[PDB]
C-alpha cells in the first residue's frame, strides 16, 4: 500500500508530467525561501560573493582604464586610491558594498564614473542585503517546525460514548506556548465509486468532530480527546471490526491549523490513521492529574488505551439493535 | 612575479593605458570579458531559479517540444565557436610560455568565452524546450556585446599592422565571423517567432507528432547533439535493464516514417512503364535528398579519417627532432605572436587537434550509418506496401497457376527485400570508398615515395581476389544447400513423428544412414569451410605482407635515405585505416549484384 | 548466461582445444613484438643488429605463415567438434524415449537437430574466431600502451571499468530487441503467406481494406523492432567511439609528457599512438562478437 | 462580451470619476509597495540618492561657511576634513549615510553645527534605511505571486453526481508546499433583476459547494474536485444545456483564499468559467495513481474530460421527473 499522509504529517504525494514551467519561473520569492537549507545557504552565499565579484571587477576595470594600474610615476590623482591588482579591487568591492570602509582604498573625486559606480554598488548592495537578510529570517521563522512539537495519538480508537460508536484520537502540545485559534479538521481519504461509475481515486471526505457549538475550534492545552460521533450520515457508518486490517483502503486525516502564539505565524499538524492503525475494542487512559495547586499531565502515558466492553456490530447495525 | 592579467614586464609598463585605452592591447583583451561574465550572471541565476531549484517531488517533464527557427545552424555554429575557442586557448599558452611571467589575458579571456559558450548551448536548450522567447533576449545581448567586443579587437590589430600571418588574427577574427552569423541567427528568430517587438506573438505551430501518441522513438525530435550522441536512448535503456522490453514500450513509430508516409511519396514519385530503369528512378527521387545526407557524413568522415596519420606523422617529427627550442620570433606591443606554421609545430597542439578531429570524425561516421539504415527500413516498409498491393486489389486478370508462385512471393518479401535494404544501408559506403582509397595512397606517396605504392597496389589488387574467393564461397553453400536438403528432408521423415516412430522400433534402422545423408553434406562442408579459411589468412594475414613489400623496398628497388619513425607509423596507420575499408568492399560488391537480381525480380514480377 | 558454456570444451577435446589457444595467443603476441622491433629499427634507422634489419622482417614473414596455419587450424577443429556435436545428438535421438517424444512437442528437437546445428557447422567458429582475436588484440593494445608508457595505465583502468558498465547494459536491451525484431518478422511473412492463397477470398468478400491495413500494423511493428535495434547499436559504438578517442589523447599527452622529461622515448612513443588509434575500432568490434557469442552460448543449451 | 474575472485571476474592472483623491494621499505606504517594480526600483533608488544629495549641499555649504573651500594656507581646522568641493561633500554624505566611512573625510570637532548635521543625518538616514528596505522586501514577499501555481481547470463540468446534477471544477497546487487554512468561495456574476424593478449589473450570488460539514474548507495536497450540488435554492436551477453559449451572460468564480505555508502571508487564487467555458455532458478523468509507496498525480491530464451519459434536462425538469 501507500499513506496519503505520513505519521510524521509528510505527505507522500509526486507531482509528475507539469508542462508549466512558466508558473514556477514567475514566482521566484516562494522558490527561494522552499529550498533546503544546503541549498539556501550555498543562494545566500552565492548571491552576496557574486555580487562582490561583479563590482570588483568594475572597480578593477574603471582603476585599469584610467592607468592607475600602472605604477608609473605618480602626481596623478587616482579614481579609487591604492587599488593595485583585481584582489585589491575585490577587497574594495567587500569594503564599500558591505559598508565596511577601511579607508586604506578610498573613493576620490577624479572619475565620475567612479561615483557612479559607488552610488551604483549601494543601491544595489541594499537590495540584495535587504532581500537575502529577510529571506534567511522567513526560512527560519517557518511555522511547520513548531508542528513537530504537536503530537498525535499512534492509535485511534472506536468506542461507545454517550451510546454512539465514536472514533476518538488525542492531539496534545508539549510546548508551554500556546496554538491561538486552533483548529481541527478530519476527513476520510478512500477510494469511492459514485452510481454513475466516476472514480475518484483519493476522495476526500470531510467528517465532522463533536464540538458542542459546530466544531473546528478547540482550545489546545491539555491533550485533548477528538472524537467524530459515527451516525446515520457519517462516511464510517458502516463501517465494521473485521474491516479494520492493514488492506483496506480507509484512512482517516487529522489536520490542527492555528497561529503560533510565539511566532504569530499560522502553522499546521497532520496526521493519518490507516485502518490497521484504529483499534476497536479500547478507550484512552486519563492522563491528567493535579498535583499541589497546579494539573500535572502525564505525556509518558499519552496513546495507551485500555480495553473496554464494546459491540462488535457496525454503527448502522446499533441503530437497528 | 605574481599572478599579473597583462604580465610584469619592464615596471608593469604593459599597463600603461596612454595614447588612448583601446591602443592598450591587454585592455581589450581585459574588455572581452564583459560578456562572457555578464552570460554567466543572467543565466546561473534564471537556470537555477527554474530548473535546478524543485526536485525529487515536483517533476516538470515536457514531453513535447518546438524547435526555435535556426536550431541546426545554432549547434553548428557554437561547435565551431567551441572549437575555434579551443585553439585560440591553445595558441594563446604557447605565446605565453616564453616570456618569463605569464600573460593571463593571453589565454583567459578565451578560456572563459569557453564556459560561456557553453553555458550559452545550455541555457538556450532549456529555455528552447520550454518555449520562453522572451528570454532569448539574454543571449541576444550576449551576442551583440561578445559581437562588439571582438570587432574592436580585430579592428585594433588591423591597425597595428598584424596581418593574417599572425594565428591570433585569423583565430579573432572567425570569432567575429561565428559571433557576428550567432547574432543574426538571434534576429532570425525574432522575425520567425516574433513575440517582443511586434504585437502579434505569431503562433508556435505545436508538431502535429510528439504528441501522447505512444512515441519512444525520439530519434527526428531531439537536439543536434542528442542526434549525434543518441542521449534520448540512453534514459531508455537505463531502465531496460530493469524491466524486459515489449512491443509497448517500443511505441509507435514517428508519423513521418510509419509505412505508409513511405509508400505515399513512393507512389507519388511513379507518376513520372514500371520497369527496372522506371524503379530506380523513383527511389532515387523519393529516397536520394535523405540518402546524400549519409553519404556527405560518410565523405567528411573519410576526410577526418586522415587526420590520424597526419597528426601522427607531425608529432613524431617534431618529437623526434629533440631541439627544444621554441621562439615566436614575432613580438608586436611586446607580446609575442605564434606563426600558423610554428603553431601546427607542438606535440601537444597536435594531440588536442587530434582529440577533436577524432571525436568529429567518429561521430560522423555513425551519423552516416543511422541516416542509411533510417532510410533503408523507410524503403523497406513502402516497398513491403507496394508488393502487398501488387497481390491485393489492382491485381485483375491473374495470369494463372497459383498467383505466379506461391513459393516466390513468399521470399519475394523474405530474402529479397532485404537485399535492397542492405543495398541501401551500405549504398554510401560503395560511394565512399573510393574516396579515402584515392586520398590514401596518394597520402602514402607523399610519405614513402615508390615504396608506398607498391604496398598499395597490392592491397587494391586483394579486393578482386576478396571477390572471387566470395563467388567460390557463395557456390559452395550452394552446393551444401542441395546435400542439406536432401539430409533434412530425410532426417524430417520421421522426426517429428518420433513420438509414434519409436513405437514400431523401426527407428533403429532409420537412424543408420543419418552418417551417410551427413557426410554427403559435411562433405560439401569442407568445400565452403576451405574457402571461409582461405578468405581468413587473405584478410588478417594481408595487412602483414602489405607492411613487408613496402618497408623492405626502401633499400632492394627505392635505394633511399633511413625510414623516419614518423614516416613509418604514419604509412603505417594509414595502412591499418585502409586494410579494414576493403573487407566491405568485396562485401558491397557481392551485395551490388545481389541487389542488382533482387531488383529486377520485382520489376520483373511488378507486372 | 555463457555460465554453462564452462562445457562444450569436450568436443574440442584437450589437444585440440590448448593448440588453438597455443596459435591464437602467439600470432598476437609476435605482431605486438613485430611493431615493437619497428619502432626500434626506425629509432635506431635515424642513430648491434643495425645491418638492413632483415631479421626483423625474417621475424615477419614467419608471423603470416604461422597466422596462415592458425587460420586453418581453429577452422578444422572446427568442423571436427560439428561432427562429434552431429554424432552425439545422433546416438541421443536414437535412444530417445518415445513416451517423453509424445509427452513433448517433438518439433523443438527437429529444430534443434536442423537449425542449430547449421549455426553450429558455418557460423560458430568464424563468430569464436573473430571474437578470440578481437578480444586478445585489445588487451595487447592495452600493453602496447603499457610500454610506451607505465603512466597512461593508471587512468586506464576506470575507462574500461566504465566500458563494462556500457557493454552489460546493451547486451541485455540489444538481444531483448533482437527477439522482438525476431517476433515481429513472423507475422509479417506468414500474412503474405495468408495472402496468395484465399486472395479471391478476400477480394470478393471484402473490400480489401482491412487486410492490407492489418499489414501495415505488422510493418509498423517490424520496423520499429529493427530502428530501435539500430540506434542501440549506434547508441553503444558512439560511447565506444568516445571512450576510445578519450584514451588516445590521455596516451598522447602522457607520451609526449615522457620525452620532455628527459624519459627519451623518442619514437618508441609513435607505436603506441597508432595501436592508441584501433583501441577504439577494435572495441566495437569485440563487443560486436560476444553479442554474437551469447547465441553460440544458447546454441549448446538446446543440445545440452 | 467582457469578462469580469480574467482566467489567470486578472480583475476586468476599471475605477472612473474618483473625486477622493485625498484618500489615495492620506494612504501613502499602501501606493508605495502597490507600484510596479520599474517604479519601485525608481523610488527606492531616488530615495537614497536623494538623501545623499540633501545632505551634501548641506556639507558643502557649511564647509563653504566655513572658510574650507578656500585653499588659503592651513593652521584652521575644518568643519569635515578633506573636503574641497561639491564632490568631496557628495562622497562624504555616502560614507556618513551608507554608513561606509572611509575616513579620509571625517568630521572634526570644531563646528557645532557640523555635529548637529551628522545627528540629523543618521537619523534620518536610518528612518529611510527602514523603510525603504522593509518596502521592498513586503514587494518582494507578496503572496499573490504564490497564486501563480494553483492552477484551476481549463473548463467546468455539470454533470450527474448521486443523481443530482452537480457543477464541478478541478483545483490543484503545483509545489510541494502546502495551502494552509484553504478555502473555496464560488459566486455566480450576472445581471438579476428584482421584481420591483432594480437591476444589479453584477450581481454576485454566492453559492454554495458540498464539503459535509458546511463548507468554504479544503486540505488542497493533491487535485480536489469541487462541485457545487444544483437544487431547489441554487441559483443555477433553471440552467439548461442550451444555454451554455458563448452569449449568455452567465459566470461562475472560484476563489481559493489560504495562508502560504513557506512564507504565511495569506494569498487569493481566482478564476473565472463564462457560460461556454462550461461543459454539459463531461466528466473529469482521474488522474490520481498509486507508484510503488507514493501516490503519483498525473498533471498532464489535469484538465482532460470524458463524455459521459447526462440528461439535457434542467436540474428543475430533474425534480418534476
Ligand atoms: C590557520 C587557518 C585556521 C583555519 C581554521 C578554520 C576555520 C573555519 C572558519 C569559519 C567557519 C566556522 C564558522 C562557524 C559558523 C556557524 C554559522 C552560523 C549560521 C548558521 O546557522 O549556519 C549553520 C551552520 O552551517 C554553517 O556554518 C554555514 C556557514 C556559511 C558558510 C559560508 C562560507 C562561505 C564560502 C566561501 C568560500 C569560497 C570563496 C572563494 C574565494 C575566492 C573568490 C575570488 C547552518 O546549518 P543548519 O543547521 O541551519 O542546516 C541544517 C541542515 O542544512 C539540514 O540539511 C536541514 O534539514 P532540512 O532543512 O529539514 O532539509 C536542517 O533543518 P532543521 O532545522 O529542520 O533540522 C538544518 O538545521
Ligand atoms: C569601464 C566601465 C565598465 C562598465 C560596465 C557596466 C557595469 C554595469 C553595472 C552595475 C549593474 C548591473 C548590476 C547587476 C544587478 C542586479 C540587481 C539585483 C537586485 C534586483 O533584483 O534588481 C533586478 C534587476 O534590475 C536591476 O538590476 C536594477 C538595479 C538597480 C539600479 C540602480 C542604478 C542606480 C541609478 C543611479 C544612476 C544615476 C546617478 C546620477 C549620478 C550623478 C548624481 C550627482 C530588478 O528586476 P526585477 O526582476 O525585480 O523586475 C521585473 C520587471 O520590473 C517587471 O516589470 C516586473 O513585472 P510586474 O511586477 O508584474 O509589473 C517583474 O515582476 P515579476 O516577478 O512578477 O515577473 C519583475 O521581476
Ligand atoms: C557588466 C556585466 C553585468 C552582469 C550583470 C548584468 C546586469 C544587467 C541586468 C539585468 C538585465 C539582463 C536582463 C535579462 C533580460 C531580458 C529578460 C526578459 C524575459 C522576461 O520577461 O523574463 C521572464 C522570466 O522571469 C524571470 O525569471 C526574470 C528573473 C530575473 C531576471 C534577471 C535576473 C536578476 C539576477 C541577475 C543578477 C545576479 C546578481 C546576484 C543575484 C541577486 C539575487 C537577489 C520571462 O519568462 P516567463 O517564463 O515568465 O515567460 C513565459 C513565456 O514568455 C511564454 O511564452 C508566455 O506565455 P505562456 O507560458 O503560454 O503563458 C508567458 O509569458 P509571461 O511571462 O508574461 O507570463 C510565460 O509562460
Ligand atoms: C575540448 C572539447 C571541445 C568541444 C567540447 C564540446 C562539448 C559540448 C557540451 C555541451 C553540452 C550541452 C548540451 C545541452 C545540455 C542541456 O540542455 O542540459 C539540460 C539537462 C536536462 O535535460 P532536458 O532534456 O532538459 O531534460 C528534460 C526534463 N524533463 C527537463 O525539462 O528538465 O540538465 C542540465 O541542465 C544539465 C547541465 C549540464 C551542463 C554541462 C555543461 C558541460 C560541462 C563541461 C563539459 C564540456 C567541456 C569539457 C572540457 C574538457
Ligand atoms: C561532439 C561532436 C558533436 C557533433 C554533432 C554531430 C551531429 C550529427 C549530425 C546529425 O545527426 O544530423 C542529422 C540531422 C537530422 O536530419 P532530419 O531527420 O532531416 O531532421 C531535420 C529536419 N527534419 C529537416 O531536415 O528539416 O540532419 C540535419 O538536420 C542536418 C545536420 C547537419 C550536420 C552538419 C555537421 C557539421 C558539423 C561541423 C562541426 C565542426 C567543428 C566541431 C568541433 C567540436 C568537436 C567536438
Ligand atoms: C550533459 C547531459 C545533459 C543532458 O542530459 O541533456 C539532455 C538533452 C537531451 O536531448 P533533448 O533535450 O533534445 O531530449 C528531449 C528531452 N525533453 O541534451 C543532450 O543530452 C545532448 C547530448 C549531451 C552531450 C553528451 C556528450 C558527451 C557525453
Ligand atoms: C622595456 O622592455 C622592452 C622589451 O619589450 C624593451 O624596450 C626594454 O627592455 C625596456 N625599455 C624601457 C624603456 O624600459
Ligand atoms: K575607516
Ligand atoms: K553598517
Ligand atoms: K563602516
Ligand atoms: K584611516
Amino acid at each position: 500500500r501507500a499513506r496519503f499522509v505520513s505519521k510524521k504529517g509528510n505527505c507522500n504525494v509526486a507531482h509528475k508530467n507539469i508542462r508549466e514551467r512558466g508558473r514556477f519561473l514567475q514566482d521566484v520569492f516562494t522558490t527561494l525561501v522552499d529550498l533546503k537549507w544546503p541549498h539556501t545557504l550555498l543562494i545566500f552565499t552565492m548571491s552576496f560573493l557574486c555580487s562582490w565579484l561583479l563590482f570588483a571587477m568594475v572597480w578593477w576595470l574603471i582603476a585599469f582604464a584610467h592607468g592607475d594600474l600602472a605604477p608609473g610615476e605618480g602626481t596623478n590623482v587616482p579614481c579609487v586610491t591604492s587599488i593595485h591588482s583585481f584582489s585589491s579591487a575585490f577587497l574594495f568591492s567587500i569594503e564599500v558594498q558591505v559598508t565596511i570602509g577601511f579607508g586604506g582604498r578610498m573613493v576620490t573625486e577624479e572619475c565620475p564614473l567612479a561615483i557612479l559606480i559607488l552610488i551604483v554598488q549601494n543601491i544595489v548592495g541594499l537590495m540584495i542585503n535587504a532581500i537575502m537578510l529577510g529571506c534567511i529570517f522567513m526560512k527560519t521563522a517557518q511555522a511547520h517546525r513548531r508542528a513537530e512539537t504537536l503530537i498525535f495519538s499512534k492509535h485511534a480508537v472506536i468506542t461507545l460514548r454517550h451510546g454512539r460508536l465514536c472514533f476518538m484520537l488525542r492531539v496534545g502540545d508539549l510546548r508551554k506556548s500556546m496554538i491561538i485559534s486552533a483548529t481541527i479538521h478530519m476527513q476520510v481519504v478512500r477510494k469511492t465509486t459514485s452510481p454513475e461509475g466516476e472514480v475518484v481515486p483519493l476522495h476526500q471526505v470531510d467528517i465532522p468532530m463533536e464540538n458542542g457549538v459546530g466544531g473546528n475550534s478547540i482550545f489546545l492545552v491539555a491533550p485533548l480527546i477528538i472524537y467524530h460521533v459515527i451516525d446515520s450520515n457519517s462516511p464510517l457508518y458502516d463501517l465494521a471490526p473485521s474491516d479494520l486490517h492493514h488492506h483496506q483502503d480507509l484512512e482517516i486525516i487529522v489536520i490542527l491549523e492555528g497561529v503560533v502564539e510565539t511566532t504569530g505565524i499560522t502553522t499546521q499538524a497532520r496526521t493519518s490513521y490507516l485502518a490497521d492503525e484504529i483499534l476497536w475494542g479500547q478507550r484512552f487512559v486519563p492522563i491528567v492529574a493535579e498535583e499541589d495547586g497546579r494539573y500535572s499531565v502525564d505525556y509518558s502515558k499519552f496513546g495507551n488505551t485500555v480495553k473496554v466492553p464494546t459491540p462488535l456490530c457496525t454503527a448502522r447495525q446499533l441503530d437497528e439493535d | 612575479m605574481p599572478l599579473a592579467f597583462c604580465g610584469t614586464e619592464n615596471h608593469s609598463a604593459a599597463y600603461r593605458v596612454d595614447q588612448g585605452v583601446l591602443n592598450n592591447g591587454c585592455f581589450v583583451d581585459a574588455l572581452n570579458v564583459v560578456p562572457h561574465v555578464f552570460l554567466l550572471f543572467i543565466t546561473f541565476p534564471i537556470l537555477f531559479i527554474g530548473w535546478g531549484s524543485q526536485s525529487s517531488k515536483v517533476h516538470i517533464h515536457h514531453s513535447t517540444w518546438l524547435h526555435f527557427p535556426g536550431h541546426n545552424l545554432r549547434w553548428i555554429l557554437t561547435f565551431i565557436l567551441l572549437f575555434v575557442l579551443v585553439c585560440e586557448i591553445a595558441e594563446g599558452i604557447l605565446s605565453d610560455g616564453v616570456t618569463e611571467s605569464r600573460h593571463l589575458h593571453l589565454y583567459m579571456p578565451a578560456g572563459m568565452a569557453f564556459m560561456a559558450a557553453i553555458t550559452s548551448v545550455v541555457y538556450y536548450h532549456n529555455i528552447e524546450t520550454s518555449n520562453f522567447p522572451k528570454l532569448l533576449i539574454a543571449l541576444l545581448i550576449y551576442w551583440t556585446l561578445a559581437f562588439i567586443t571582438k570587432t574592436i579587437k580585430f579592428v585594433k590589430f588591423y591597425d597595428h599592422a598584424i596581418g593574417f600571418s599572425q594565428l591570433r588574427f585569423c583565430l579573432t577574427g572567425l570569432l567575429v565571423i561565428l559571433y557576428g552569423m550567432l547574432l543574426l541567427v538571434e534576429v532570425n528568430v525574432i522575425r520567425v517567432r516574433r513575440y517582443i517587438f511586434f504585437k502579434t506573438p505569431r503562433e508556435v505551430k505545436p508538431p502535429e507528432d510528439l504528441q501522447d501518441l505512444g512515441v519512444r522513438f525520439l530519434q527526428p525530435f531531439v537536439n543536434l547533439l542528442s542526434k549525434g550522441t543518441y542521449w534520448w536512448m540512453n534514459a531508455f535503456i537505463k531502465t531496460a535493464h530493469k524491466k524486459p522490453i515489449d512491443l509497448r514500450a517500443i511505441g509507435k513509430l514517428p508519423i513521418a516514417m510509419r509505412a505508409l508516409t513511405n509508400y505515399q511519396r513512393l507512389c507519388v514519385a511513379f507518376d513520372a512503364p514500371q520497369g527496372a530503369r522506371a524503379i530506380w528512378r523513383a527511389l532515387c527521387h523519393a529516397f536520394g535528398r535523405r540518402l546524400i545526407l549519409s553519404s556527405t557524413f560518410r565523405i567528411l568522415a573519410d576526410l577526418l579519417g586522415f587526420a590520424g596519420p597526419l597528426c601522427i606523422f607531425g608529432i613524431v617529427d617534431h618529437l623526434g627532432k629533440e631541439n627544444h627550442v621554441f621562439q615566436p620570433k614575432t613580438q608586436f606591443l611586446g607580446v609575442y605572436f605564434v606563426s600558423s606554421q610554428e603553431f601546427l609545430g607542438n606535440a601537444y597542439v597536435l594531440a588536442v587537434l587530434l582529440f577533436l578531429a577524432l571525436l568529429l570524425q567518429r561521430t560522423f561516421l555513425q551519423a552516416s550509418y543511422y541516416v542509411a539504415i533510417e532510410t533503408g527500413i523507410n524503403l523497406r516498409g513502402a516497398i513491403q506496401t507496394k508488393i502487398y498491393n501488387k497481390i491485393m486489389h489492382l491485381s485483375t486478370s491473374n495470369l494463372s497457376m497459383g498467383e505466379m508462385t506461391a513459393g516466390q512471393i513468399c521470399n519475394l518479401v523474405a530474402i529479397d527485400t532485404n537485399q535492397l535494404m542492405w543495398f541501401f544501408f551500405l549504398c554510401p559506403n560503395l560511394w565512399a570508398m573510393p574516396v579515402q582509397i584515392i586520398v590514401g595512397v596518394i597520402l602514402l606517396y607523399y610519405i614513402l615515395g615508390v615504396s608506398a605504392l607498391i604496398g598499395a597496389a597490392v592491397i587494391i589488387l586483394l579486393a578482386p581476389v576478396q571477390y572471387f574467393v566470395a563467388t567460390k564461397l557463395s557456390q559452395a553453400q550452394r552446393s551444401t544447400l542441395e546435400h542439406s536438403n536432401e539430409r533434412l528432408k530425410q532426417t524430417n521423415e520421421m522426426l517429428r513423428g518420433m513420438k509414434l516412430l519409436k513405437l514400431y522400433a523401426w527407428e533403429s534402422i532409420f537412424c543408420s544412414r543419418v552418417e551417410v545423408t551427413r557426410r554427403k553434406e559435411m562433405t560439401s562442408l569442407r568445400a565452403f569451410a576451405v574457402y571461409t579459411s582461405i578468405s581468413i589468412f587473405m584478410n588478417t594475414a594481408i595487412p602483414i605482407a602489405a607492411v613487408l613489400i613496402t618497408f623492405v623496398g626502401h633499400v632492394s628497388f627505392f635505394k633511399e635515405s633511413d625510414l623516419s619513425p614518423s614516416v613509418a607509423f604514419a604509412s603505417l596507420s594509414l595502412f591499418h585505416i585502409l586494410v579494414t575499408p576493403l573487407f566491405l568492399l568485396s562485401s558491397v560488391v557481392r551485395s551490388t549484384v545481389k541487389a542488382l537480381v533482387s531488383v529486377k525480380k520485382l520489376s520483373e514480377f511488378l507486372s | 548466461p555463457w555460465r554453462a558454456c564452462t562445457k562444450y570444451l569436450s568436443s574440442a577435446g584437450i589437444l585440440l582445444l590448448s593448440l588453438l589457444v597455443f596459435s591464437q595467443l602467439l600470432k598476437h603476441m609476435v605482431l605486438v613484438a613485430i611493431d615493437y622491433w619497428l619502432a626500434k629499427w626506425t629509432d635506431s634507422a635515424l642513430v648491434d643488429q643495425s645491418v638492413y634489419a632483415m631479421v626483423f622482417t625474417l621475424l615477419c614473414s614467419l608471423g603470416i605463415v604461422l597466422c596462415l596455419v592458425t587460420s586453418v587450424t581453429v577452422e578444422w577443429t572446427g568442423l571436427k567438434v560439428a561432427k562429434r556435436l552431429h554424432r552425439s545428438l545422433l546416438n541421443r535421438i536414437i535412444l530417445a524415449p518415445m513416451r517423453f517424444f509424445e509427452t513433448t512437442p517433438l518439433g523443438s528437437i527437429l529444430n534443434r537437430f536442423s537449425s542449430d546445428c547449421n549455426t553450429i557447422d558455418q557460423h560458430i567458429p568464424s563468430t569464436l574466431e573473430c571474437l578470440s582475436r578481437s578480444t586478445l588484440l585489445c588487451v595487447s593494445a592495452l600493453t602496447v600502451i603499457s610500454y610506451v608508457t607505465p603512466v597512461f595505465l593508471v587512468a586506464l583502468l576506470p575507462l574500461a571499468v566504465v566500458c563494462y558498465f556500457i557493454q552489460k547494459y546493451f547486451r541485455v536491451a540489444s538481444r531483448d530487441l533482437q527477439q522482438l525484431d525476431d517476433t515481429t518478422q513472423l507475422p509479417l511473412l506468414s500474412h503474405f503467406a495468408e495472402t496468395v492463397e484465399g486472395l479471391t477470398t478476400i477480394r470478393a468478400f471484402r473490400y480489401e481494406a482491412r487486410f492490407q491495413q492489418k499489414l501495415l500494423e505488422y510493418t509498423d511493428s517490424n520496423n520499429i523492432a529493427s530502428l530501435f535495434l539500430t540506434a542501440a547499436n549506434r547508441w553503444l559504438e558512439v560511447r565506444m567511439e568516445y571512450i576510445g578517442a578519450c584514451v588516445v589523447l590521455i596516451a598522447a599527452a602522457t607520451s609526449i609528457s615522457n620525452s620532455l622529461h628527459r624519459e627519451l622515448s623518442a619514437g618508441l612513443v609513435g607505436l603506441g599512438l597508432t595501436y592508441a588509434l584501433m583501441v577504439s575500432n577494435y572495441l566495437n568490434w569485440m563487443v560486436r562478437n560476444l553479442a554474437d557469442m551469447e547465441i553460440q552460448l544458447g546454441a549448446v543449451k538446446r543440445i545440452h
